[PDB]
């Protein structure tokens, strides 16, 4: 977790790329799987926004 | 710079800028004519700085300009002249940005590795970047030349 | 308050796993306070007991500062 | 940094298809021949008259 | 992300040059527009939540299908995803205004915009008929100096989405 | 609807509907024909329960057609009735649904977020649904008028 | 998902209409059907090992070097994660009949499915095989009109894969 | 957590023994009072904020102090958290209601909730007054039998924090 | 039970139980009058359905009890037919909590390990319990049957 | 304040305070004169300002001092004046902060949820703290106007 | 953890000393045994489920109560995971004397077992008895050289546990 | 964390009055200091690993024992971790002179210490004559003023470990 919400991720994986692909990336890093239904997407960006 | 540092951390946390993160962009915009000033004096005198750079350097290190030394030679004490206007350059950056940012990523990052693979020894580096510093606050009035040290500082306690 | 430290048991119900568990089943760990609602909800949701929770690096009832 | 392409954009929705109404499905067709019958039967639970 | 001053730096880095009187320029540039800059953000900062309730009204005033049954804003819903994605384009063309560059557009934004609107078959005219929507609203609120470098930023999104 | 509940939940478990769920699935389509002619009564009187839902909020509610309310004015207050309109209609849905899936899918998920960019009170809305709730129970049998309260009242703490 | 009920709901909502009597027949007509398809499922869960012994033992006869070494199907692992394949689709198709819809074989099995197999190198068309074989062994089981109806999940599942 | 049929499993589990006769009448008495639950349960769920919103002003109005300066409750994050505490106080007696037994108030509820709030610093006392608001608020309301139900899982509650 | 998995579920999501959920609870105590007779009509018939399983079962599989068997000798036929009563037990208390998480909280999980520690053969215990099912469901009427088998159908999975 | 923001985020990287975060550390303490003088002004003139503040809030919106308002009442007024007691005070802790982590910690986090639970309606608040910009701007100057601004604009954006 | 070999290492660079006459004694005292223990451990490799079932059977025929209903290991569960720790119990013991030093059994057998055991209900006096049970059994097996040096890790097992 | 600023604002907050003319007094006291305090920041920054060079030389000048074979600073590791632990307590003293309160210092360095310490085996005496060294190297090269001010935290930091 202290990794993941460190700048350096931050900088790495979240500032280069739009929302849905961070939900994806952050989704590979930390859960092992890619994005996984439209709902999921939803929740994520909404906690993005 | 600071405009990028208050902006990537506003939207970090998907908000507008806070009234303190404008009055810093603020403050920061209103002294741009004494950071402009700055890099003009250190630009100006690039090479004389350099050059009284490299001697305090080579006095207070002899070893590095002699037989055996990574420095040793022409073209080696030309490289090590090279390095210090590549950080000297750094600087003006640095300076103009407002933040130690340009300074960060083209010549921080990864700098130990490209120093060890290179052999050149990272005390050396502080010695030479801290000649450097007195050299160019030297040119500078205290105001500009404490907000240049903390540039020179903050490279020297990164090469450390 | 920022740090609540937390002596849990988990057990299992689920199954019985080839891995030992000690170490998952009683634990201590630090949990920064405004985690620990939902870390006790989902410990709470695994089954397990939550043995005792201290305060460790805030001040309770510290208004700023938090 | 091997793409910067968004492998999930967004999952395309499955609300409506084209045509397959499915009204013409066999079992379907069975159901509304036997609410004829509930309809009739209906009819003829109302007076003669 | 990158900003003007950023983008000087990064140009003359490229070419391992000191800074020339054309960058220093360029700078005096930037750090003269600053002031505006940081005072357009502070009011669109202050009104973001009326520039999204009057930009929404307009937008859903000029195409009230998109908010009745069958429309793409019609729910609950889709019509706040729609207000979310307009908040998102508000802010990031105050980020990119206040940057004065458009770079963060290109990254936090543009990318893979039109695959999502694609798949999800979100009208990508309409989408640009609200930015506009938002830039008239957003212009009206910041003022003549202002309202031409926002419009900047909103016409960029736009072209980025057609 | 409720064999979409019962789908999804032996879906998520990734396991065939057990003899529990598929007698609850036995039990809705039975109740099938019941639930046809209440949503009909309830479609066939959706004018009259609109109207006397918009009086009985204006009289519960007098600050929301009076001046500085959200429904202030003719037009405004036609959307007032419109989304009172649009509310009975899920309701229905609902009702023939056997669950209050249609409502949350079309009328409750973000529907705080599209109040809010639109300035209109939540307990205004509540207010509204309890309305149509005495109105649409008043037009039932017990049996019936139970269910549907059941509908409205779900409406009234999601939106509350 | 959607199932009969929730798509009359959908098409009655995008129109923003109230039930009419069309649509109010067409949810007696599933009302009228629910006792056939929950038998049919009752029957499919109580039989569902069966149909995967049966189905695979069609398909491993008719397609010998599926489980011959170096076949698809050939280590217990790939023999297992077929059996399993096999057990998704009468899963899927089970619940699609007894939704009377075909979405959720769209959304949750036909989806990627294609590369999926494309990408591993598991034959389409013996998929597809073990497919029909499967509706042949349910559709004894489940009676005529069952297997009407299961046949129409199968062929839908068929027809997305092929 | 375990209900009043699981248990009744597990105490006849723990000897060993068949349901005797008195089981079958402990069964026979909760699903006799299941359907009063169903209705006290979704009144509750149609109310939730009400009689939180009726419990809080009767707490914060029989001890003002706590939301004035100085007290537990003063701030908008300290006062967010206690109306939090007490919606969850409120759902999970619901819960144990539905249920028909205290268990899930163990597991759930009062499992590291009473050193959370000692180390918190939240006052037991104030605690259970506003338990006992709930407590009132939602008696009113449910009618005699199911404040009567309700009030036995409240009075779990106050005792767990006492 | 039922009653659990809808809790737990809303639980889940951190809300109260739709509509829906409570129509299910409803449904489910409607059944339960039923199950408590399912329930006591086999608690009633214990020695008869244990005698007779085991019956079939030793004659079905004669090598459990012959020399070199699991169950040879008298002590650990008992224990055949004890661990038999156990699982009737078992299925008595999946039938009054309308599924079969009882049966898997107290018998299923890791019963692999325990008959492979004890040297038990899993298909003799598969035997045994669809022996049970026969004698129980014959035992019952028609309706009863249906239930009660599937309660015996998940354990020999289980088993299985 | 600024220090602590300053801080957190180099104890985040486990570094030293940057040059730019040591500058806006000068900036900010070389302001606090300026900023403390704002602070006492609008300490002298409170009540003043709350009382002028709300006369413009009833002014503008008379729904909440009307019949069905939630500021209806005597005791009601008294507790919205004390409201914006509270929020004026907040905004002198975020003057002399130099930053809004005091007026988001006091006064902004779980606001929403608060004034849900009392039924204080959100656009009325804003229309409140924006009087309240109002009346305390006119008693300042321009350069001290704008920062005190800043801060209300803040509280007024937190708050709906 | 350390074996032998690095206890002695771990003793001398505590002092600083280089080997000398007496560490290499040690160290060769070691290599004596190797043959032994290496014996010793690839019979209880092979041997591992029936040591298991002999010791299980020990302690459940000594203390029967353990297993009929209100015993702690009364379930599948709990008999599954009560033959599951006499497992990690013997594979850890072989560890320790393949070793030749019992830090393996502190550093991950017991560093924590008071507290769960206790915590969860586990009797710890029946978990002795198996230990006994366990080490009695594996005497038998590995030879009446090999028993004694295994005994020696059980019995720290035991006395940790005791 | 709290600096001298947050410190007033949460007393008064927690008084819930305005500020007074001693909370100005206290906040002018604050600002006047800033200056120092920054360059006294800078300074030691500028001059961490110096710092800390010299210290550790004097500390394992004073106590040789610790680095030499059996103390707890003889290993690459040990030494490390040693240094590692000088780096804490010289960056963390200087958050503290920065923010004008040493609430950081217990919040992120003392809480546990002494206890972690005592576990490892750690000689707390030690350690507090290397926080003395650093404060001597410190005091030496900030200066006077400056000198007292990070002797104050110092001094907690000791006060706080032994
Ligand atoms: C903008 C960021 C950046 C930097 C800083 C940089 C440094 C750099 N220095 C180099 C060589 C060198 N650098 C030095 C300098 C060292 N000798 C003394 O010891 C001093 C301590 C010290 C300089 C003050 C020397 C002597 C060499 C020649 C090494 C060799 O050829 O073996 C090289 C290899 C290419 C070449 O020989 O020209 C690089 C890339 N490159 C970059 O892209
Ligand atoms: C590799 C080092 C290691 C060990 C050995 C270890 C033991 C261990 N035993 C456990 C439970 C258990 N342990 C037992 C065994 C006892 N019950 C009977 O009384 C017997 C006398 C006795 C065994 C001889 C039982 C029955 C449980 C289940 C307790 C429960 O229901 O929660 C648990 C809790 C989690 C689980 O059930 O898997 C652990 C962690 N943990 C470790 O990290
Ligand atoms: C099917 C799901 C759905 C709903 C419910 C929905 C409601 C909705 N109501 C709207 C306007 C409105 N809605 C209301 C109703 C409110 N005013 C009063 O205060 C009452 C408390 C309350 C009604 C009981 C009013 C007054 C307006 C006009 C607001 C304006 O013009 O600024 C709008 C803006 C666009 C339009 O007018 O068509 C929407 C989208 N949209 C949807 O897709
Ligand atoms: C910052 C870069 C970025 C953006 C902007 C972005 C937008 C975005 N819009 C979405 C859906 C949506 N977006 C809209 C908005 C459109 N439909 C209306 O008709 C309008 C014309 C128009 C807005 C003015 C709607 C209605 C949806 C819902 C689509 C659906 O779920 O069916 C989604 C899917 C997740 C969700 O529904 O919450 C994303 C990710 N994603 C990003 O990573
Ligand atoms: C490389 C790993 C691998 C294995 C092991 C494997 C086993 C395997 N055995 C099969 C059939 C079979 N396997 C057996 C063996 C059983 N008969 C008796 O009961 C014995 C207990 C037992 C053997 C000792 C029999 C009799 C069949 C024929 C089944 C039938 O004809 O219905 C099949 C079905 C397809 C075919 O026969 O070609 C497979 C895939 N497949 C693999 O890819
Ligand atoms: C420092 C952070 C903080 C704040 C801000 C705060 C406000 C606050 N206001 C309250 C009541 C209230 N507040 C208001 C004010 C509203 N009336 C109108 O609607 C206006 C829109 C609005 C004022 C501008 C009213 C009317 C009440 C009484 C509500 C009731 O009794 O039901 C209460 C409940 C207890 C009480 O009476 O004091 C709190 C906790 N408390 C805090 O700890
Ligand atoms: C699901 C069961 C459950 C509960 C109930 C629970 C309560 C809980 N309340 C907390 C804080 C709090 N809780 C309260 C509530 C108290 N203050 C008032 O005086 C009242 C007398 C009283 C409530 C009626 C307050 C004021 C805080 C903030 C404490 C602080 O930050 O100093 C926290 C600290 C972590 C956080 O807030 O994120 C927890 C875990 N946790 C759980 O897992
Ligand atoms: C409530 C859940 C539960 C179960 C099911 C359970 C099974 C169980 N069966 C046991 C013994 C046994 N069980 C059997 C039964 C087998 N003999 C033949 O192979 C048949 C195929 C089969 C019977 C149908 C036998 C023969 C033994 C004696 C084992 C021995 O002494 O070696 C034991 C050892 C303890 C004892 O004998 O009392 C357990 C724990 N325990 C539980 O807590
Ligand atoms: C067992 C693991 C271990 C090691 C290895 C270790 C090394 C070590 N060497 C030290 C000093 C030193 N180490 C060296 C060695 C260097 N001189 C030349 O540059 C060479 C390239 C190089 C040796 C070949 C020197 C000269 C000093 C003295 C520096 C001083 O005190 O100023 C010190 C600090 C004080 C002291 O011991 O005198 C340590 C801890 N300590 C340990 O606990
Ligand atoms: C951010 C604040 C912070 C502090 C201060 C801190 C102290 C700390 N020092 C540790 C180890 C250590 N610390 C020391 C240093 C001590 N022993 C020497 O003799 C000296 C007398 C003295 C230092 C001057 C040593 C030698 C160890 C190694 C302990 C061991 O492995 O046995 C450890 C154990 C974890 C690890 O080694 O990775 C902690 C937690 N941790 C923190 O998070």
């Amino acid at each position: 977790q202290a990794l993941a919400s460190s700048d350096l991720y931050r900088k790495q994986f979240f500032e280069p790329y739009p929302p849905t692909k961070n939900v994806e990336l952050s989704l590979k890093h930390l859960l092992g799987r890619a994005t996984k239904d439209q709902a999921e997407l939803r929740k994520y960006n909404q906690i993005i926004a | 710079s600071v405009v990028t540092k208050a902006i990537v951390s506003a939207d970090a946390e998907a908000r507008y800028l806070s009234p303190g993160e404008l009055d810093r962009i603020r403050g920061f915009v209103s002294s741009g004519e004494r950071r402009l000033r700055v890099a003009q004096t250190l630009t100006e005198s690039r090479e004389r700085i350099i050059k009284q750079a490299g001697d305090q350097l080579f006095q207070k290190r002899p070893d590095l300009v002699s037989p055996g030394g990574n420095a040793y030679g022409a073209e080696r004490t030309a490289s090590c002249l090279r390095d210090l206007d590549y950080y000297l350059r750094l600087v003006t950056f640095g300076i103009v940005a407002g933040d130690v940012t340009p300074i960060e990523e083209i010549g921080v990052i990864g700098v130990k590795e490209m120093y060890r693979n290179l052999e050149v020894p990272l005390p050396g580096m502080v010695e030479a970047v801290k000649a450097m510093k007195s050299v160019a606050t030297g040119l500078l009035s205290g105001d500009d030349s404490a907000e240049v040290g903390y540039y020179f500082d903050y490279l020297a306690g990164a090469l450390a | 308050t920022r740090l609540f430290k937390v002596t849990a048991l988990i057990p299992s119900y689920k199954k019985v796993r080839g891995g030992r568990e000690l170490q998952n089943t009683y634990f201590t760990k630090l949990v920064e306070y405004d985690r620990w609602f939902a870390e006790q909800q989902r410990i709470q949701k695994q089954g397990g007991k939550i043995l005792s929770v201290k305060m460790v690096a805030g001040k309770p009832g510290l208004n700023t500062g938090v | 940094k091997q793409s910067a392409e968004v492998v999930v954009p967004s999952f395309k929705p499955v609300t409506s298809p084209r045509g397959m109404d499915m009204s013409q499905t066999p079992l379907m067709l069975q159901a509304m021949g036997d609410i004829a019958e509930a309809e009739q039967e209906v009819a003829l639970q109302k007076p003669l008259f | 992300m990158q900003d003007a001053i950023t983008s000087v730096i990064n140009t003359y880095d490229v070419q391992g040059k000191y800074f020339d009187t054309s960058a220093f320029d360029k700078l005096k540039a930037y750090y003269a527009t600053g002031e505006l800059r940081v005072r357009a953000a502070g009011t669109i900062s202050a009104n973001a939540a009326t520039i999204i309730k009057e930009a929404s009204a307009k937008l859903f005033s000029n195409q009230p299908d998109l908010v009745r049954p069958g429309g793409n804003a019609y729910t609950t819903r889709r019509y706040a995803a729609c207000v979310r994605d307009m908040d998102y384009f508000l802010r990031y063309a105050t980020y990119a205004m206040l940057a004065g560059d458009t770079s963060i557009l290109d990254e936090r934004v543009l990318n893979g915009l039109k695959e999502t609107y694609n798949s999800l078959g979100v009208p990508i005219s309409s989408t640009v008929q609200g930015i506009q929507a938002m830039k008239e609203v957003t212009g009206s609120l910041v003022g003549s100096g202002a309202a031409k470098e926002m419009g900047v930023y909103f016409d960029y999104l736009s072209s980025g989405l057609s």
